[PDB]
DNA sequence: AAAACGACGGCCAGTGCCATAT
DNA sequence: GGTATGGCACTGGCCGTCGTTTT
């Protein structure tokens, strides 16, 4: 192919024959009248159709008649062993639990009548596993129980039955639960929240791909009968404004509710002491039997729910691709070096240093303000007049040269000791600085605090006094706080109020030059002054907290928010707050990541032969605790890694992702889809009407997009609205996801000026309509609104039906927006699954020694060896092609543009970053990432370059 | 403009010594001032101790070193630096005349050659000990030598000499990680200089390069007249080390992992006198409450202030008050707390003037005893930072003070 | 002597075997000390400062420059700084003068400055200004520790670290004060001596006839002077401020008199060498006093996993360092040496205690402790060590 | 010499804003 | 539009106990 109707460049000559074949297709419906007419009325018949150079490569052989059968074949070949293993769990039954729990080291197998025999490993191709950890000691697992088809198993830790003075705090593979089966081989592990349990396995950290896979009950529950983020709160609270039939077909949170829903029967009892979280290790050492018996209930319930679950999952997604993608998608793996510990230490140190600088800046202000007590001078201040200046009286119960004179000093110290002996007249409970003022008293830690520090170390931002101490002003008027209305400011007008001081401050500020704003409430009774609320980014009549929010940083740069009359460096305080907030929030989670440092004796030889291999270096890995399909839309969830936040110039901890560095002798190969969340909708709308890409306006814009002229959707929308391209995403994704006219109203009120007022109700007409079913942007409604209202709503590509909590029969009207968005999000999920299965197949076929690393927020990364990096890129590139083809095939289209036939570029890097061409500089490391840790810049490639370096051959030998 | 008052206080309270004319910006910066007062000496000692404990004591590879103050032996003739001569031979010279036309004017060449010079930096002395200090760590390449000492610099007798006390660290690293260490040390040093500063934003740093293309970094303090250099970092590399021991280079080798290599020399040098001057300038007032609160006080950091606690006496039976004051003085001194014996001076000074003087001297706490101390042992204690006076029992004072200092040091 | 070999081998004295000699050490032209010698000198200076200055309210610290410019008095043996820059600029354009050689020598010794001979002149430079610090209360003093330059018989130059106290006292009680000070100094020198009888004192008179005392240490070859006490009257004070005397009067019982000057000057390098000889005694050990030993305890590892014992030893090192205990990190590399060689090495370096940590510490927390004076071995729980050490040191200070 | 008690301290939990994420 | 999550300041209400008072 070279072209097609509408003059859109298509797939290359040989590639189309290789995949599709010029047969079994119709030239559309032999009619383009409707498409041309619509593209004419909209006035969108531009023709910047500059061809892109074409290349020809011999694709890997495919199987079956068409691409769909090839994908099904590979998915079956991947998912056969694990389904077979799960069938064993389905079939078998097991005896009751043992009368008593053993006390040994490692693994013990319980016979039919409780006869416990020590074993090296469970030695089964199936399991239902639960793991418990003593939080107080650290992260080393304490004990576990496993349900096998024929027997019970219990694992007791070495740290639990042996007493030692201390244990290593650097975790190693030799201090984890083993499940090794050296050399059927395709082992399956089942559990509830099974990522946590997987994190505590000895051989899960080996660099080489592990043939064992893991399965979670919560993932299946979410997939089948899950709840949307909106549904969960109502489900819990009641335990929907017109229908409640869904109330009895979905569970929530704990395994107890899942078991109640799917099986039911005796309620699961919760341990009221929660020893594994609260009690110390010695408490566990004596409560062993009760705790282990409690834990066995969880595994029993998990087995029952899996029994009641698996057929439903096998029925809802009959397509094996879904199961293969689920199996692969929970096997993430993040390498880390000793640079991880250095990063943690440096980030914590910078956080502490900046926080201490700010705190000391406030401490000096407090110390200076403590001095106006003399002569009752504080009463004349227009800020500190309203505090408590009180003192509590201290109360109790009712020449010549010397000789040797060794006697004088001893007698003096004896007198000192005698005076010391008067301690019996002092109260047992000491007073707290009665000589200081009350407001100073509040900020001073008690004398008995184990971590007491000098001066007022309790002072910080976002307190009722910090902006009072700073003597902040708004437009030349001092700030004022009220109990019920929140922060604001005080305007001079017409315990003693310092009217004269405030008026003099205003007069002193006026020389350099009735106010209007928030309503002048007269309930706050200050006869000589007026209180005005500080405007919020939201509407009026809402309280506001600390004025040190990041919202006011630009406003302060205007020159209205000042601290000059009492202090200065307000912008500096806001700068530190902005730099600090992220780490302040996420330090506990980031520092708690379980890192297992692999000892030298078990590294692959490729990582010790390298010239970069540091002898002192520690080469470990972190296994993300991603709960696959943790949201109604079957998307993985983890608050730490799976987030769209990356290195920023100003944020201290934003360099988090950069610490995932390949081990010496290995590389990261990654990609990112070019606006897939929009391509899905565009292709759906296009295939709704006719069978050629670019049927309507939106497909034409997204296809052959051009950043230079700005014809791309993001840039076009940005120039239509006048906002930045990076900030335009919200303006589109909200509209695409059916956020509605109220959303396009309130965002336009809030985001910036000239879009508030009646414009917020008159401007969205341009973005949504022109002079209910059709009209410009409405042509999408006539497709999704049809697939989301069928008796069995389903993904158009793979074929899983929406959760039972959102069936048309269960819910009829509510959850409509989530219903429609589920189509696109699930389409992205199926894209990810297809990608993963395709690259596993290619890696297995062409003997590439890389493995999946992580898929963050529709990105995909892989860890490969250096010697094969180019191959990986090629594989990755070709993968995308086939996936797109699959989409085009499954929607009734037998063509594919070359614009979307490949990634923009494939990144080859030594670490994990948003883009190779940027250097991660943060307050935690102002020195460049290429200079602080010594890591090259990296680069990204495009199809032709990898073709030339690989000679167009994917086999190892050229 | 506003520094006149600061220098006046520094002179009055024996931080410096001399006269209004001798003490000036140029003289202080160059290093040819008469000297410091006892309070200045104590401040310098505190700063040196803090630098030593934050640089040398807490490291397991850093060792001390002593370098002589002069360089003897033959010299290259081009330096033109000052020279040392004993005049017990010049007196012998004055007894006769010999070739006094032209050749004994070329004798200035001998004067240049066979006369030693005053030490100009501690880098040369440290480098002179690189070989002998390899036995301390069994030739493990990352290792350093630290020193604190005085060095002499000519200044524009047409030209005079200025003495400056500074601390230098010479850090031998593997060549590959040199820059790494540089960065690290830079960071650390900056942090240290900002640890005690009341306004750390006044300290700054900037990169730089030499004509030979070697990296370097400099640290500056923002004095009221401008930015002044206070500490410099250099990645010397191999030039001086090789130029000092030509020939059998194998004796310069040291172990890095599994490879024996010639280390890169890195140099850090911070001037202690200018650091003390910067800290003195930082702690001054120089904001309506500032215009209303005229209290002049040097808010020196507790870990740096020369005098910790001041001790006085109220009216009463002088014998018993003197006894208890002597006991308390001995107890406080026994635990590393410096005290100002204000009880010896007569009561000609009122409380307000005493407070003003002690604030000008930067004393953390002022403790007062009375007959009430004899009867129950409750003494008065006024705090420099807050100027508030609490009652408190004697038996705890020592403990409290200790904790305070430690609880201010370990932040 | 073997002692010099031990000092050189264990990094007490720097330089090469060729350079080190008795005369060089005594004069002050030796290449320099090692890190251990530097730390020992620092401890000695700290002890002297603690004993002399802090506990007395009449003694203050003063700093004096290492030289003074300006016009000079001819007829001194100090080091005059000739100007190389001037003679080099002249060398560029050498003038053909004939008689001006001796004239130029006179000029250079008339104008150019000279190095520091003793700390007495610098201290006297501050008499008038420091008098204000005590409201003109006559009895007081000034103390300082600093390096001094002396000529050595091509006259060479030698460095000597000296601690000096200058005491201003009314003439009425001069002699008594002298004796008082003498006694204290002697006892101080005997405080840390393993054989205090080897420190002695004598009487002496100036050529004019002023009284004074000298302190000597009996070295193996012969007695050597380490400190001098001189009563200098008031000649120097009057000469330094000629003419008017109303600016030099001091109050003593509402009686204005010109103070007499007492100079106490003791050299720390020779004192350190004397202590090194004193501590030296079939074993080769330096029984340095606990308050003077540069390094207190030696920490190492035994047999077991490297990564655990290293962490344990690093934690112990941090804990000991935070409390003011100097430690030798011998655990950074397994010496692979028999305990005999390790014990001998730590004995030659004057280390009070040796701590051995092995996996048994992980088991129950018991560490091996070896002493220097009593060569005994003990087992002790780790957590106690710190406290024990402190107590021991404190006891040695109080006895 | 016993046994009660009142004006003031730790401590859990509820209420209310703000940054992150989308 | 329409929510939930972690962090942190403020605040009433609870129980405690130590100096305090009777017997
Ligand atoms: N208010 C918002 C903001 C974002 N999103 C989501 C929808 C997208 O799936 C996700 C990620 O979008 P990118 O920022 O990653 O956009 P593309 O997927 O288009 O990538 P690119 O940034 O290259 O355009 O943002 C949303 O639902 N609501
Ligand atoms: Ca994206």
């Amino acid at each position: 192919l070279r072209h097609n109707p509408l003059d859109i460049q298509m797939l290359s000559r040989g590639l189309h024959e290789q995949i599709f074949g010029q047969g079994g297709e119709m030239p559309g419906e032999a009619a383009v009248r409707r498409s041309v007419e619509h593209l004419q009325k909209h006035g969108l018949w531009g023709q910047p159709a500059v061809p892109l150079p074409d290349v020809e490569l011999r694709l890997p052989p495919l199987y079956g008649d068409n691409l769909d059968q090839h994908f099904r074949l590979l998915a079956q070949k991947q998912s056969l062993p694990y389904l077979e293993a799960a069938n064993l769990l389905l079939q078998a039954q097991l005896p009751p639990k043992p009368p008593a729990w053993a006390w040994a080291e490692g693994w013990t197998r319980y016979g039919p009548e409780g006869e416990a025999v020590p074993v090296a490993i469970p030695e089964e191709r199936a399991l239902v596993f639960d793991v418990e950890v003593c939080l107080a000691e650290g992260t080393c697992p304490t004990l576990a129980v496993a349900i096998s088809p024929s027997a019970w198993y219990s694992w007791c830790s070495q740290r639990l039955v042996e007493e030692r003075y201390s244990w290593t705090s650097q975790l190693s593979p030799a201090d984890l639960i083993p499940l090794e089966v050296p050399t059927w081989q395709e082992q399956l592990v089942v559990g509830h929240n099974v990522s946590f349990d997987r994190a505590h396995i000895r051989e899960q950290y080996l660099i080489q791909g592990s043939r064992m896979r893991f399965l979670d009950t919560m993932s299946m529950h979410m997939a089948i009968s899950g709840l949307s983020s909106f549904q969960r709160s109502l489900w819990i609270a009641a335990k929907a404004i017109s229908s409640w039939d869904w109330l009895d077909i979905s569970s929530v949170n704990s395994l107890a509710e899942v078991h109640r829903l799917y099986v039911g029967g005796p309620p699961l009892e919760k341990e009221p002491r929660e020893l594994f979280v609260k009690g110390t290790m010695k408490d566990i050492r004596e409560n062993f039997q009760d705790l282990m018996q409690y834990c066995a209930q969880d595994v029993w319930a998990t087995h029952e729910v899996f029994q009641q679950q698996l057929p439903l999952f096998l029925e809802r997604c009959p397509h094996p691709v879904t199961l293969a993608g689920m199996l692969e998608m929970g096997v993430s793996y993040l390498p880390v070096n000793q640079n991880w510990e250095r990063y943690l230490a440096e980030a914590q140190g910078t956080y502490e240093e900046l926080q201490r600088e700010m705190k000391k800046s406030l401490m000096d202000l407090a110390n200076d303000a403590c001095q106006l007590l003399s002569g009752e001078r504080y009463k004349e201040d227009p800020w500190l007049w309203d505090l408590e200046w009180d003192l509590q009286e201290f109360k109790q119960k009712k020449p010549c040269s010397e000789e040797e004179e060794f006697q004088q000093d001893v007698m003096a110290r004896a007198c000192l000791q005698k005076l010391k002996g008067t301690t019996e007249l002092l109260p047992k409970r000491p007073q707290h600085l009665p000589g200081h003022p009350g407001w100073y008293r509040k900020l001073c830690p008690r004398l008995d605090d184990p971590a007491w520090t000098p001066g007022p170390s309790l002072l910080s931002l976002q307190m009722r006094v910090t902006p009072k101490l700073m003597a902040l002003t708004w437009d030349g008027f001092p700030l004022h706080y009220s109990e019920r209305h929140g922060w604001g400011y005080l305007v001079p007008g017409r315990v003693v109020c310092p009217y004269r001081a405030i008026e003099s401050l205003y007069r002193k500020h006026c020389l350099e030059q009735y106010h209007h704003g928030n309503g002048p409430y007269n309930d706050v009774d200050i006869p000589g002054c007026w209180f005005f609320k500080l405007p919020h980014k939201d509407g009026n009549s809402c309280n506001v907290g600390s004025p040190f929010a990041k919202d006011f940083l630009p406003k302060m740069e205007d020159g209205t928010l000042q601290a000059g009359p009492g202090g200065a460096s307000g912008p500096r305080a806001l700068e530190i707050n902005k730099m600090i907030s992220f780490w302040r929030n996420a330090h506990k989670r980031i520092s708690s990541q379980m890192v297992v440092w692999l000892p030298r004796s078990a590294l692959p030889r490729a990582v010790i032969r390298h010239p970069d291999y540091d002898e002192e270096g520690l080469y470990g890995a972190i296994l993300p605790q991603v709960v696959t399909a943790g949201t109604i839309t079957r998307r993985a969830v983890e608050p730490t890694w799976l987030t769209a936040s990356n290195a920023r110039p100003d944020r201290v901890g934003s360099e988090l992702k950069a610490m995932v560095q390949a081990p010496p002798g290995y590389t990261l190969v990654g990609a990112d889809v070019d606006s897939q969340e929009l391509w899905i909708a565009a292709v759906l709308g296009d295939a709704h009407f006719a069978g050629m890409h670019g049927c309507t306006a939106f497909g034409w814009m997204t296809l052959q997009g051009r950043k230079s002229r700005g014809t791309d959707l993001h840039s076009k929308t940005a120039t239509t609205v006048g906002i930045s391209r990076e900030h335009a995403k919200i303006f589109n994704y909200g509209r695409i996801y059916g956020a509605g006219q109220p959303f396009a109203e309130r965002l336009l009120m809030q985001f910036n000026h000239r879009l508030t007022q009646q414009e917020a109700a008159e401007k969205a007409q341009q973005m949504y309509a022109a002079t209910w079913k059709g009209g410009t942007e409405s042509e999408m409604f006539n497709k999704l609104e049809s697939i989301a209202t069928s008796d069995i709503p389903r993904t158009p590509v793979l074929g899983c039906c929406i959760s039972r909590a959102l069936e048309p029969s269960a819910v009829q009207e509510e959850f409509m927006t989530s219903r429609v968005n589920w189509v696109v999000q699930s389409s992205a999920v199926d894209y990810l699954h297809l990608m993963l299965v395709a690259m596993k197949w290619l890696f297995e076929e062409f003997a590439i020694d890389g493995r999946f690393c992580i898929s963050i927020h529709d990105e995909v990364r892989y860890l490969v060896r250096e010697e094969d990096r180019y191959r990986a890129a090629l594989a990755l590139q070709i993968t995308n092609l086939l996936t797109r083809c699959m989409f085009a095939y499954k929607l009734g289209l037998n063509d594919l543009p070359q614009s979307v036939a490949f990634f923009s570029a494939v990144d080859i890097d030594r670490c994990l970053r948003k883009e190779v061409t940027m250097d991660c500089k943060t307050p935690s490391n102002p020195t460049g990432m290429e200079r602080r840790y010594g890591i090259p810049q990296g680069e990204a490639l495009d199809i032709y370059q990898i073709i030339e370096l690989t000679k167009g051959s994917l086999e190892k030998r050229s | 403009e506003g520094s006149e008052a600061l220098l006046e206080i520094c002179q009055r309270r024996h931080f410096l010594s001399g006269s209004k004319q001798q003490l000036s910006r140029d003289s202080l910066l160059s290093g040819c001032h008469p000297g410091f007062g006892p309070l200045g000496v104590e401040l310098r000692k505190n700063l040196a101790a803090e630098w030593w404990t934050s640089v040398v004591v807490f490291r397991e590879q850093v060792f001390p070193v002593d370098a002589l103050h002069h360089k003897p032996g033959p010299l290259l003739p081009g330096d033109s630096a000052f020279r040392l001569v004993s005049a017990e031979t010049l007196r012998e010279i004055l007894q006769d005349k010999e070739l006094s036309k032209e050749q004994l004017v070329a004798f200035l060449e001998n004067v240049l050659k066979t006369s030693g010079k005053l030490r100009e930096n501690l880098l040369h002395g440290a480098l002179e000990h690189y070989v002998n200090c390899l036995d301390l760590v069994n030739k493990r390449l990352p290792y350093g030598l630290a020193q604190i000492g005085v060095c002499f610099h000519p200044v524009f007798g047409v030209k005079s000499i200025g003495e400056k006390t500074e601390a230098s660290l010479v850090w031998f690293t593997p060549p590959r990680t040199s820059n790494q260490w540089l960065d690290f040390w830079l960071r650390h040093r900056l942090q240290w200089w900002r640890k005690f500063a009341m306004s750390p934003s006044n300290f700054s740093s900037s990169d730089c390069q030499d004509e030979e293309g070697r990296k370097g970094n400099k640290l500056y303090y923002n004095f009221p007249w401008g930015k002044e250099l206070i500490e410099t970092l250099w990645n010397l590399g191999d030039h001086e080390l090789l130029h000092m021991y030509p020939g059998n280079v194998s004796k310069l080798h040291g172990r890095d992992g599994r490879k024996n290599v010639v280390p890169c020399v890195l140099s850090v040098n911070g001037d202690l006198d200018r650091g003390m001057l910067a800290y003195l300038y930082d702690s001054f007032q120089l904001f309506t409450r500032k215009k209303n609160l005229h209290r002049k006080v040097l808010k020196l950091h507790p870990c740096l202030a020369p005098i910790k606690v001041a001790l006085d006496v109220g009216r009463g039976p002088t014998l018993e008050l003197r006894q208890v004051c002597q006991g308390l003085f001995n107890e406080l001194l026994e635990n590393g707390i410096s005290v100002w014996p204000g009880y010896l001076e007569t009561m000609q000074s009122s409380l307000e003037q005493l407070y003003s003087k002690y604030d000008e001297m930067s004393i953390l706490f002022t403790v007062l005893v009375t007959e009430t101390t004899l009867e129950n042992g409750l003494i008065h204690l006024r705090s420099r930072d807050t100027t508030m006076k609490e009652m408190m029992h004697i038996s705890k004072l020592k403990d409290f003070l200790i904790k305070y200092i430690s609880s201010a040091k370990n932040v």
